[PDB]
């Protein structure tokens, strides 16, 4: 899952 | 009003209700209105922007909590995909025994809807789990259940034990019986007619993670016939 990733490392 | 500081501090990352309702209710329609008459979604595509609304708001409550953001994203991922569909029932549960009258639905962007309306138009999987949401709406208005209950069990939701190969267990665990003890507090002082109480509200966490389950079973399905619209965070989610 790679938008969750994007999501999550937005910070 | 005797809540212990964890319970406060865990209340502090509640997001603005309205808003969020607003902002739900805007996005659906505009993208309705962003088609002509006979392109229109279905009501089935309504609930799941609906769902990746709340997911989305999901998503941007647990990292508003510190527990959550110190832990490395693997693991947050981790817990999340073992949570996301359980937290969405209980939010679900707990909007029907708050704002919820009998007979009616009360959806994330603010609407109360007809419950047959909703039930007819629903198959007979769907309309099962809703009765038993239904049921433990019920079930829990019967117990007064309020909003410190529901933040604790949320962030016990979200900080499973069952979830393996994680890297920070210990603080998973930590987390878990931090949460119990202050919840246990909470509910035993401020309620202390009904003595099983905290094992009452412990007991339905099963059965909103059976409901969970089987709502994503039924979703994966689905979506691997197409019925779900594309450009999600529900099929991220799913696609896994
Ligand atoms: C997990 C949910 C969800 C449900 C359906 C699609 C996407 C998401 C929610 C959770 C909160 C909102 O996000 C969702 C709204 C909701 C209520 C159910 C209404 C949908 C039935 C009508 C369409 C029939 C089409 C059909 N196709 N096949 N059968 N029926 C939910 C719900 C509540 C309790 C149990 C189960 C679902």
């Amino acid at each position: 899952n790679a938008l969750l990733r994007y999501l999550l490392d937005k910070d | 009003a005797s809540i212990p500081h964890l319970i406060l501090e865990l209340l502090k990352c509640e997001p603005d209700e309205p808003q969020v309702q607003a902002k739900i209710m805007a996005y659906l329609q505009q993208e309705q209105a962003n088609r002509s008459k006979h392109e229109k979604l279905s009501t089935f595509g309504l609930m799941c922007k609906m769902a990746d609304q709340t997911l989305f708001s999901i998503v941007e409550w647990a990292r508003s909590s510190i527990f959550f953001r110190e832990l490395k994203v693997d693991d947050q991922m981790k817990l999340l995909q073992n949570c996301w569909s359980e937290l969405l029932i209980l939010d679900h549960i707990y909007r029907q025994v708050v704002h919820g009258k009998e007979g009616s639905i009360f959806l994330v962007t603010g609407q109360q809807v007809d419950y047959s309306i909703i039930a007819s138009q629903a198959g007979a999987t769907l309309n099962n789990l809703m009765s038993h949401a239904q049921e433990l709406v019920a079930k829990l208005r019967s117990l007064q259940f309020d909003q410190r209950e529901f933040v604790c069990l949320k962030f016990l939701v979200l900080f499973s034990l069952d979830v393996k190969n994680l890297e920070n267990f210990q603080l998973v665990e930590g987390v878990q019986e931090q949460v119990n003890a202050a919840l246990l507090d909470y509910t035993m002082c401020n309620y202390p007619q009904q003595t099983e109480k905290f094992g009452q509200l412990l007991l339905r966490l099963p059965e909103i993670r059976a409901i969970s389950m089987q709502a994503e079973e039924y979703l994966y399905y689905k979506h691997l016939n197409g019925d779900v619209p594309y450009n999600n965070l529900l099929i991220e989610m799913l696609h896994a």
